[PDB]
């Protein structure tokens, strides 16, 4: 592999590296929108998220803090967003 | 590496490029000042404030937001701590070691990492007292380290 | 190799590899010199002449003259154009 | 703990053309890594390199040629003065033909040949043949 | 053609016998009130791309310049509507300090106001509505570099023939050639 084209991969090659050594880096997180069955309140919950996130006004709990990327608690409604 | 451990650790966070806000936080500088402002009053650090408006409010980055830092705006009318927050938890990890230590005086590992705790501390002490965060009278007494956990 | 008189004082000009760009030694004996007869564009029979292209003996070991030779085929119109 | 940047980066063009590679990564950039580059590049040694800007310190791809046999680094950053310039040359260049001790004056990061040109004697700062 | 909206620091006046006239006359655009009223301009340049296409370029006072992102591309719309043949941009008075050297009590300048930072932030507002997702400085073997900047491609559908006119205003005002390449989704 002496003429890998080293500053323009493949996404492919761009998506299954590390977070850092890319050739330009970029987070391996996103944004998330949460509908909470029962309410018009879209939440804006992080993805690797860290603390108990609570509904305002059907305030159950929304999402769970796991080990990477956070567990939801209800399978509810659900689109990644930006 | 890792300062007082044999450990060559990658794992930390990775902003993105695009410094600006994204196209869907309708949520202008003056609002997210306000709310900083009102749960820092709710016993919390700068450390901490970041991350339930990244994980319950969708701001990514205050610094990109307000173009300032948290304990820059918390420092910007006063409300700021008086020892820094990471030499906060240093100084009360040490005092749970030295507790510990009173009652197992046989824990030769806890007596170990007392002093790797206790040097991190100094390390850290000499450098807030050369940018003038700290007097320069200021020392690391553990009978006195009590108090300035509260 | 061209004196301030301006004269060819070199008892010959060595090779060099179409690879890595370095010099084939005098008793570098795994160096190929080896030849592609291209074809004519309607009959597609040999028409006679060729290419050539040396791969030095040092590059030939680590394994990679047929990354090597196809890439200056890929240069040279001859592998498939995608 | 990444002293120098310098020795860094041309340390690993050196390991790669010796690999037989066409393309380098030298991840960290600086204003001194860049002018060493158009030095090299203008004698014609390597070819195209891009910065690859990003907000921190950038990253820089070159494009090998070849050409280059060993592009080290004297990393204390020695004084030289021209008249001491002379033993300079002769320790750690293959030749008087060939070959350039590269060394920032006053005026910028120069050649050997180039700073005597001026009369500009400076802190060495690597060499390549 | 007026003395409001086009104050200066300075005295003179020349080509703007219609230019702070264009965004006096025009009604009913979205923010029609809030632009029309207290906002302002500072000087434009007429500088050519290309062979015959010129495009006149906004200063912009920099306090301002957040409240011109809003209303840019529905007042493009209108000024090269009214200017036909013509593109417009919008670019802040960002005002150069010298770099101190050995040659009264000057306290330091701002490094958001040094010609790294400026010449980096005319870009972001020169193409503002499709920003800039990287950047890919090349030296072409000759000691003249060139910068490769990478738009979005969310906001291609606006930027297609600006380019020429981009690379064109960005080469006067700075002094150094750009191109510009729409790179797919990471």
């Amino acid at each position: 592999p002496l003429a890998k084209d080293l500053l323009h991969p493949s996404p492919e090659e761009e998506k299954r590296k590390h977070k850092k050594k890319r050739l330009v880096q970029s987070p391996n997180s996103y944004f998330m929108d949460v509908k909470c069955p029962g309410c018009y309140k879209i939440t804006t919950v992080f993805s690797h998220a860290q603390t108990v996130v609570l509904c305002v006004g059907c305030s159950t709990v929304l999402c769970q803090p796991t080990g990477g990327k956070a567990r939801l608690t209800e399978g509810c409604s659900f689109r990644r967003k930006q | 590496g890792r300062m007082h451990a044999p450990g060559k650790g990658l794992s930390q966070s990775a902003l993105p490029y695009r410094r600006s806000v994204p196209t869907w936080l309708k949520l202008t500088s003056d609002d997210v000042k306000e709310q900083i402002y009102k749960l820092a009053k709710k016993g919390l650090t700068p450390s901490q404030i970041g991350v339930i408006l990244r994980d319950s409010h969708g701001v990514a980055q205050v610094r990109f937001v307000t173009g300032n830092k948290i304990l820059r705006i918390l420092k910007s009318k006063g409300l700021a701590p008086d020892l820094p927050e990471d030499l906060y938890h240093l100084i009360k990890k040490a005092v749970a070691v030295r507790k510990h230590l009173e009652r197992n005086r046989k824990d030769k590992d806890a007596k170990f990492r007392l002093i790797l705790i206790e040097s991190r501390i100094h390390r850290l002490a000499r450098y807030y007292k050369t940018k003038r965060v700290l007097p320069p009278n200021w020392k690391y007494e553990s009978s006195t380290a009590s108090a300035l956990v509260a | 190799m061209q004196n301030d008189a301006g004269e060819f004082v070199d008892l010959y000009v060595p090779r060099k590899c179409s690879a890595s760009n370095r010099i084939i030694g005098a008793k570098d004996h795994a160096s190929i010199q080896m030849n592609v007869a291209e074809v004519d564009k309607v009959t597609g029979r040999f028409n006679g002449q060729f290419k050539t292209y040396a791969i030095c003996g040092a590059i030939r070991r680590m394994g990679e003259s047929d990354d090597s030779i196809l890439r200056l085929a890929k240069a040279d119109g001859i592998v498939s154009k995608n | 703990v990444r002293m120098n940047v310098l020795a860094d980066a041309l340390k690993s063009i050196n390991n790669a053309e010796k690999r037989g590679k066409r393309q380098v990564l030298i991840r960290p950039c600086s204003k001194v890594i860049v002018r060493f580059l158009t030095v090299m590049m203008k004698h014609g040694y390597i070819g195209e390199f891009e910065i690859i800007d990003d907000h921190r310190a950038g990253k820089i791809v070159v494009n090998l040629t070849g050409r280059l046999n060993k592009c080290g680094v004297i990393s204390p950053r020695f004084d030289v003065q021209l008249k001491d310039l002379e033993k300079w040359q002769n320790n750690l260049l293959p030749s008087r033909q060939f070959g350039f001790i590269v060394l920032t004056t006053s005026a910028g990061i120069m050649d050997h040949e180039e700073a005597r040109r001026k009369h500009t004697g400076g802190k060495i700062l690597g060499f390549f043949f | 053609s007026a003395k409001i909206v086009k104050p200066n620091g300075e005295k003179p006046d020349e080509f703007e016998s219609g230019i702070s006239q264009a965004l006096l006359e025009l009604e009913m655009n979205s923010d029609l009130k809030a632009q029309l009223r207290e906002l302002n301009i500072t000087a434009a340049k007429e500088i050519e791309v290309g062979g015959g296409r010129k495009a006149i370029i906004i200063f912009v006072p920099v306090p301002q310049l957040k409240s011109f992102q809003k209303i840019q591309v529905r007042l493009v719309r209108e000024l090269e509507k009214k200017f036909s043949g013509k593109h417009v941009v919008f670019i802040a008075q960002r005002r150069i300090l010298p770099k101190p050297t050995r040659k009264k009590n000057k306290q330091k300048r701002p490094r958001s106001r040094t010609l790294t930072a400026v010449h980096d932030a005319i870009l972001e507002d020169l193409v503002f509505p499709s920003e800039i997702v990287g950047k890919r400085i090349r030296v072409k073997l000759d000691g003249s570099r060139l910068i490769k900047v990478h738009l979005d491609k969310a906001q291609q559908n606006n930027v297609e023939h600006k380019v020429e006119t981009f690379s064109g205003v960005y080469k006067k005002l700075t002094g150094k050639d750009v191109n510009f390449e729409f790179p797919e989704f990471q």
